[PDB]
């Protein structure tokens, strides 16, 4: 169980090597959040784990970036400025009639 | 949803035609670029204005903030520079 | 861990601070504290330590005995 | 020996300036002098932490910061949740003082960032004055702005908030407002620019300010003043600092699409078309001319101030809070002694001689006036408009009256006058100077009795050291920052208050029985309870006279449908601690806690056992026992007691 | 209106708003208790109204002497004229300064 | 029914102004144009990159106020609205505020 | 360190110093050659 106040994954562990792995993505919601191992079985010595892991959002560099259905606004701003230079040759540089 | 590259690259040809048209506006007034001479600081301050420009494009791509306005403090002072040197002789020139 | 650093100066003097981390070994505590059994009741508290006392080298002049989140107006 | 009348001139400006900034800077600092500097007030230490991660950890690594160690259920990002402006101030100047080698730590540059900035503002209040009128009165207002109460009591040595800051940005941006009304230039214009961008990082009252230029602007349409120089200055600021304040994190999206920057649209909007229907009424004869002729709301904590009504009648976390009461006039007389009555006569002299930087200078008055009378945390921004003024009015009187002199180049009335008037003034130095000692200057984390006794610090302190390092303890929003910065441990709520459902799950968990509140600390998994008593010591702020607030504010969010608060009081309506008190009250958590123990205590001499100072009464449950709580810890003067919450029954059994 | 009619407006704002309006608006006081004894912050409505009122007839006796100064008047009036201004101002002050004792009690 | 005075104040535009004065305007016209393009592509296909539109458009609204700023410092007739604001100063700040503008602008597009 | 006493007394002295300087400045400010 993969859960913050109330479960948001719960999966079952493959039996792999020895080892019971379980591979999953972690969802969008942010915070702290904590894997959780319970085994409650009639006869069975009851088992219980938690590890606590906290989930960063998002850094300012790992935002996508040059995307394509904004290409005319990548592209606007640019002319802009290729539009200024031509003007700071011209406006300067210019005998009158 | 995204729209599809089509629309968007039709988009940015029609964003680029703009410029064409100022063009032609300037060249059916018939301005000219005779007063320039070729004198040092004039072209110093060109060439250092349009290495601002290019850096402010590279900053967008590759450097950081810091970086960028380090970069931008030199090529902006010696434009100024050059720039200063540049007005003084035009307003001699204009009066 | 008592970390002990000496500062030389030949203009004035030589300032010495220690940091010092002390922990009560012996016999953990288990169950609750009650300050009011521990003030109403001498007898409760034996093994428990209140104060302690260092003896500086008498010619110390700036004590001051901080912790690492303010001054500590408890000494003598 | 002779001097020029200019070296003259010059040397007494300059020792003028010089004896204000030092004063400035000498009259913040009582507090220091007295207790040990520490951060104070329980506010800053948010602001403290903060900064000592700026500077230990870098600029990239703080702006994109996760903090998991506040609000623990949920997540808080710090990196983009406030304004930066404070910690980057204190980081850049700590860094400039560490590269030449004169190492000092990151508290004492936090603790006296704000006298430094307070000296500061003292030049900048000058050249403001200057641009008004004659010198004088730019020495006389930064004369009076550095003694004045209200700035001295919002910003001392120890106080790391930024409202200090705040102030000097403020007035730098209309100082250069005002130079590029007065100039026209574009140049101006941007250095206004990217001041109004720093005052937008710095303060969330950028949005006053904004809302400020643009009904100048508006005012000045009215009047038939404008030119083209306030077109261009106006336009200038208004594109760079929308763009500029767009790029601040927190504010988002804020300019564009809220509801309080669109006075400043809708003014540059008008300004468009009047000067495009300017230009027509030139090209074209006066007969054809004639021939021609999804969005958010207010937010809420700006609402409250144009309508004082709704924040008390409607939300009970917003005037929860002490310092948001309208003020009176014995407030207003306390915290300024001769600057009231200065105020008319500067606005006279304004309302006179109508300038083009006059009428900025009126309105601001003003519209501060106004918020002032209707909050009192407001009263800051009216300190310095006041002095302003003030200095104007008494800079007039005087070189109206020494210039009647026979000695300069009835005649004794003028003298008369300017003995008073000297009076006066040396009158106004003393009741500052009084007002900054004996109020403004205390500790909010030590309760001074001369003996003192820092309970808090020590519960912190243990709390720190002889706890799991994943511990979680939940308090009260007050004592937030506080545990963090000090006790340095999990905590549940914050000062923040930006989630109110969470705080109303801990009001819950407060104010009800041990069995329903049991069951929410462990669903919650917390482990020790924080809570200060302050039965022994008298302290007036304990957590007994806040839990009202916490009942209104628990029993509000959709399931605190029974918690009724009017099942506490008594039959007529009293609240008792007594025998006579209500059979919820003397068996609610917040009861059993803080009185366990309680029963048996002397604390007065002619008074029964079971007695509490705070309240004047007699416990009604003297003895009773924690079924779900065991007692961690309490100070010496029982003013924080720290219990550890229970597991389960191992038998399973039930355990209420 | 002049630029003295908005003068005279903001004037009248000034003592009423000075005269703790707001307060007596979102908090009702009683007329005359029973000057609050130990709070500073408290507002009874005759006691502001009497202190606004001092602190307007301040700015009244300034712009009143001020006035006086002005050249080519009857020095028989004019006299009368100082007169009232000094009066009105040294009577403000000092009447403040005694209220504020009177109320906060320890001061200086 | 309104296009004689449309022909009359054409006619007069022009003769009342100089070469620097028509090839600025034909500058703003090229700014307006561009920035009135990309606001009509944003209405037809609305706005997932909000902040790069925002870049965006601001940029042009940016150059066309500091054109117009530009125009009117450089114009004689206002010679005595200013008194300090020689042609070639007004020409500095033109490019102080066009670097700031553009630098914020990057710092905030995608 | 330096007890409050001591700094009421050097913060009334400075400010007072610093007003009358301030009065003194408008008298010679007035008379300009
Ligand atoms: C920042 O942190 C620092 C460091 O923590 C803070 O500084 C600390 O501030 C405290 C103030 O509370 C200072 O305390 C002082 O300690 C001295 C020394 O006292 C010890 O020695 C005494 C000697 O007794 C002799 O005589 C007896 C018989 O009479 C013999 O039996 C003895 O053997 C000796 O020969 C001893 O009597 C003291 O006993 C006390 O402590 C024990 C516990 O060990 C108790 O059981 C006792 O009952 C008793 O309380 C002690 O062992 C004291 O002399 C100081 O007392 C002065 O001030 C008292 C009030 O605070 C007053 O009651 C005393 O009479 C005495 O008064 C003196 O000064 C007055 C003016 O101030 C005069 O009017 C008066 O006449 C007299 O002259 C005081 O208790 C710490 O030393 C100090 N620490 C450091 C390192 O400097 C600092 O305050 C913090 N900053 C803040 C908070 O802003
Ligand atoms: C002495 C005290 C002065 C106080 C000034 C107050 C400044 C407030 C700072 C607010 C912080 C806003 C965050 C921010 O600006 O974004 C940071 C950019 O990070 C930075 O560059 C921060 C430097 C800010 C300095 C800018 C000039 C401020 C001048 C004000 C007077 C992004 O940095 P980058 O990671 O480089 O993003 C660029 C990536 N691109 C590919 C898109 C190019
Ligand atoms: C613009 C770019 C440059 C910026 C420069 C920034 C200037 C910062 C000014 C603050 C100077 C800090 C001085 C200071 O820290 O003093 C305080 C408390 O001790 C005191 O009594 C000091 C109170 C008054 C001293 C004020 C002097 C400041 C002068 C600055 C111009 C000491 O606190 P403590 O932490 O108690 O130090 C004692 C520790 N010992 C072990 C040494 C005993
Ligand atoms: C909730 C808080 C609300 C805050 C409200 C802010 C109140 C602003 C205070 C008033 C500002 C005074 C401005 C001012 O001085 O204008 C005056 C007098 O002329 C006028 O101003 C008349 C126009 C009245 C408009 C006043 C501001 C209204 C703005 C609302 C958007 C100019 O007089 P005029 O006669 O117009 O021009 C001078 C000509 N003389 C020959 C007379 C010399
Ligand atoms: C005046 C016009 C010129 C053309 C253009 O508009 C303005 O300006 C171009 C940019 O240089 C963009 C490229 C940058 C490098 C980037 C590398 C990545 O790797 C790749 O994924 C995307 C890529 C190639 C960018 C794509 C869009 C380009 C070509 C933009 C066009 C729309
Ligand atoms: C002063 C003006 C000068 C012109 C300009 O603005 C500022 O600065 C130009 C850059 O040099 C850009 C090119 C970089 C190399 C890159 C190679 C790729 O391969 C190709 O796809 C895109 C290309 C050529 C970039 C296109 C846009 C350019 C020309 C930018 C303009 C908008
Ligand atoms: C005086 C003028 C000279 C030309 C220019 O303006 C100022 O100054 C150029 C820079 O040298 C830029 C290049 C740097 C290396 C960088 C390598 C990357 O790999 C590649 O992607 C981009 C590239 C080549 C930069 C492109 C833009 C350039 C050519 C800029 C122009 C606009
Ligand atoms: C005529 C002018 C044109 C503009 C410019 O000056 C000369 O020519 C650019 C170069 O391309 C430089 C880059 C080289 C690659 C290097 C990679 C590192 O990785 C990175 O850290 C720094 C980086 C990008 C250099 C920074 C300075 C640049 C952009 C220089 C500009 C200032
Ligand atoms: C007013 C005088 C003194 C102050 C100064 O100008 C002239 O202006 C300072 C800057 O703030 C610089 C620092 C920024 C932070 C940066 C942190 C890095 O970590 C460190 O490596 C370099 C460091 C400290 C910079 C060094 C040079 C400083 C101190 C500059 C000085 C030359
Ligand atoms: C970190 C510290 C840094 C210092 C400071 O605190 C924080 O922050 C400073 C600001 O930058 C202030 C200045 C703004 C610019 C302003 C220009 C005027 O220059 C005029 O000079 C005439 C003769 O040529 C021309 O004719 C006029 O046009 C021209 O305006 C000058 O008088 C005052 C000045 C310099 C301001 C003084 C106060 C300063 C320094 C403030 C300090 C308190
Ligand atoms: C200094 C400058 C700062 C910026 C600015 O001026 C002053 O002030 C901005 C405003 O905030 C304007 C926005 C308001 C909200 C409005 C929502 C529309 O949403 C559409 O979404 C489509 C999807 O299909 C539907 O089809 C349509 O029906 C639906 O209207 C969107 O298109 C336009 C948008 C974002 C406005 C654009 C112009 C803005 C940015 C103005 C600028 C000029
Ligand atoms: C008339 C009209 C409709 C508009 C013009 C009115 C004017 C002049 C200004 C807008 C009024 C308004 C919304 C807020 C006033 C802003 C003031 C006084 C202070 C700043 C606001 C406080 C809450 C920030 C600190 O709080 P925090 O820092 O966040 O704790
Ligand atoms: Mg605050």
């Amino acid at each position: 169980e993969f859960v913050r106040i109330d479960p948001f994954v719960r999966t079952f562990l493959k039996k792999k090597g020895g080892k019971y792995s379980v591979q999953f993505k972690l969802p969008d919601v942010y915070g702290v959040f904590q894997f959780k191992v319970d085994y409650n079985r009639l006869g069975y010595t009851h088992l219980y784990s938690s590890t606590q892991v906290s989930v960063r959002p998002l850094q300012h560099t790992q935002y996508e970036r040059f995307i394509p259905s904004a290409y005319p606004y990548y592209a606007s701003a640019f002319s802009m400025m290729l539009g200024l230079f031509i003007f700071s040759i011209v406006f300067l540089h210019m005998k009158e009639k | 949803k995204r729209p599809p590259t089509v629309v968007s690259n039709t988009f940015t040809a029609l964003i680029l035609s703009p410029l064409l048209l100022l063009f032609a506006l300037w060249i059916r007034i018939g301005a000219n670029v005779s007063n320039f001479t070729f004198a040092p600081s004039t072209i110093i301050f060109h060439l250092g204005h349009a290495a601002m420009l290019g850096l402010m494009y590279v900053y967008w791509t590759q450097l950081n903030m810091f970086q960028t306005l380090k970069y931008l403090a030199i090529l902006g002072s010696v434009t100024f520079l050059a720039g200063n040197r540049m007005l003084a002789q035009q307003a001699v020139k204009r009066t | 861990s008592m970390t002990r650093v000496i500062e030389v100066s030949h203009w004035g003097n030589i300032a010495v601070e220690e940091n010092v981390d002390l922990k009560h070994t012996g016999a953990v505590l288990k169950g609750p504290f009650s300050r009011y059994d521990y003030q109403r009741q001498p007898d409760s508290g034996i093994s428990s330590i209140r104060s302690f006392k260092t003896i500086l080298p008498a010619a110390a002049q700036d004590v001051y005995y901080r912790d690492e989140i303010g001054n500590v107006s408890t000494s003598h | 020996l002779r001097l020029s009348y200019e070296k003259q001139d010059t040397l007494l400006k300059l020792l003028i300036l010089s004896m204000a900034a030092v004063l400035s800077f000498s009259t913040r600092l009582f507090a220091v002098l007295r207790f040990e500097s520490v951060i104070h007030e329980f506010d800053p230490y948010f602001n403290y932490r903060t900064t000592r991660f700026l500077a230990e950890e870098g600029f990239y690594k703080f702006h994109n910061w996760f903090d998991d160690r506040a609000w623990y259920p949920l997540g808080r990002i710090i990196g983009g949740t406030i304004y930066p402006g404070l910690m980057i101030t204190s980081a850049a100047i700590y860094h400039v003082l560490h590269f030449f080698h004169i190492t000092i730590d990151i508290r004492n540059v936090c603790v006296f960032l704000a006298p430094l900035f307070s000296s500061f503002t003292t030049i900048v209040t000058y050249h403001l004055t200057k641009e008004l009128k004659d010198a004088g009165a730019g020495l006389l207002a930064a004369a009076m702005i550095a003694v004045v109460p209200g700035y001295i009591s919002r910003s001392v040595a120890g106080s790391y908030d930024n409202e200090g800051i705040a102030i000097f940005c403020m007035l730098l941006t209309y100082y250069m407002w005002i130079k590029a009304v007065k100039t026209g230039s574009i140049c101006w214009a941007a250095k206004c620019a990217l001041a109004y961008f720093y005052m937008v990082s710095s303060w969330g009252g950028y949005v006053f300010l904004i809302n400020l230029i643009p009904l100048h602007v508006l005012v000045l349409m009215l009047t038939g003043r404008f030119s083209h120089r306030i077109y261009v200055a106006y336009c200038t600021v208004y594109c760079l600092g929308t763009i500029l304040s767009m790029q601040i994190s927190f504010v988002g999206f804020q300019p564009v699409l809220s509801s309080e920057h669109m006075a400043a649209f809708g003014v540059f909007g008008l300004c468009q078309i009047h000067a495009f229907v300017d230009y027509l009424r030139s090209k074209l004869n006066p007969q054809q001319f004639e021939v021609l002729f999804k969005i958010s709301p207010w937010t809420g904590r700006f609402y409250s101030l144009l309508d004082p009504s709704y924040a008390k009648n409607n939300i009970p976390i917003i005037a929860s809070v002490s310092e948001h009461q309208p003020t009176t006039w014995s407030s207003y007389y306390f915290d300024l002694q001769l600057l009231v009555f200065m105020f008319p006569v500067g606005l006279y002299y304004c309302f006179s001689n109508l300038s083009d930087a006059r009428i900025f200078i009126i309105m601001y008055g003003v519209t501060s006036m106004y918020f002032s009378a209707v909050m009192v945390r407001l009263m800051l921004v009216l300190a310095p408009v006041m002095c302003i003024l003030s200095g104007i009015g008494v800079s007039q009187v005087l070189s109206t009256y020494m210039k009647n002199l026979d000695i300069s180049r009835k005649n004794e009335v003028a003298s008369g006058m300017i003995l008073v008037m000297a009076f006066f003034l040396i009158t106004y130095t003393f009741h500052s100077t009084w007002v900054t000692s004996e109020a403004y200057s205390s500790p909010s984390i030590v309760l001074s009795a001369r003996i003192i006794f820092d309970d808090f610090r020590e519960a912190y302190y243990w709390l720190r050291h002889n706890t799991p390092e994943d511990a979680k303890v939940m308090s009260w929003w007050d004592y937030g920052y506080q545990i963090t910065a000090m006790a340095n441990r999990t905590i549940l709520v914050d000062n923040n208050t930006w989630n109110n459902t969470h705080i109303s799950r801990v009001g819950q968990a407060m104010a009800s029985t041990e069995e329903k509140a049991y069951e929410i600390m462990r669903e919650l998994d917390v482990s020790y309870v924080l809570v200060i008593f302050g039965g022994l010591t008298g302290y007036s702020s304990d957590d007994i006279n806040k839990f009202l607030w916490m009942v209104r504010i628990g029993g509000s969010t959709d399931t605190g449908k029974h918690i009724k608060e009017n099942d506490y009081y008594t039959p007529t309506g009293e609240f008792r601690v007594d025998r006579e008190g209500s059979p919820v009250l003397l068996n609610c958590l917040m009861y059993k806690m803080c009185y366990y123990r309680f029963g048996q205590v002397y604390t007065e001499a002619k008074r029964p056992p079971g007695f509490d100072r705070v309240r004047n009464a007699e416990i009604g449950n003297k003895d009773f026992e924690l079924d779900v709580l065991e007692e961690a810890y309490t100070t010496e003067h029982w003013l924080v007691r720290i219990y550890k919450v229970k597991d389960l029954d191992n038998r399973g059994l039930s355990r209420t | 209106p002049s630029a003295m009619t908005v003068y005279a407006l903001v004037v009248v704002s000034y003592f009423l708003i000075t005269g703790g309006i707001i307060y007596d608006v979102i908090v009702e006081p009683p007329s005359v208790g029973s000057f609050l004894a130990y709070r500073v912050n408290g507002q009874y409505i005759m006691e502001g109204l009497a202190s606004s009122f001092l602190f307007t007839m301040g700015g009244l006796g300034f712009i009143i002497l001020d006035r006086s100064n002005a050249p080519n008047i009857p020095k028989l009036n004019r006299f009368l004229l100082l007169f009232i201004g000094f009066v009105c101002v040294l009577l403000s002050f000092f009447m403040a300064r005694v209220f504020m004792r009177m109320k906060l009690p320890g001061y200086l | 029914s309104v296009v004689s005075v449309i022909s009359r104040f054409l006619e007069e535009y022009l003769s009342s102004t100089p070469q620097r004065l028509k090839l600025l305007d034909a500058y703003l016209l090229y700014i307006l144009l561009t920035g009135a393009l990309q606001f009509g592509y944003c209405l037809l296909v609305g706005t997932f990159p909000f902040n790069s539109f925002l870049s965006g458009f601001i940029s042009c609204v940016g150059s066309f106020i500091l054109a117009v700023c530009l125009r009117i410092q450089i114009n004689p007739q206002n010679k005595a609205d200013f008194q300090g604001i020689s042609p070639e100063r007004a020409f500095a700040d033109f490019l102080f505020a066009s670097t700031i503008l553009h630098l914020v602008v990057m710092n905030f597009v995608g | 360190m330096i007890t409050d006493v001591q700094l009421a007394i050097f913060a009334n002295m400075l400010g007072v110093s610093l007003f009358l300087l301030v009065v003194l400045y408008h008298y010679v400010a007035v008379n300009n050659p």
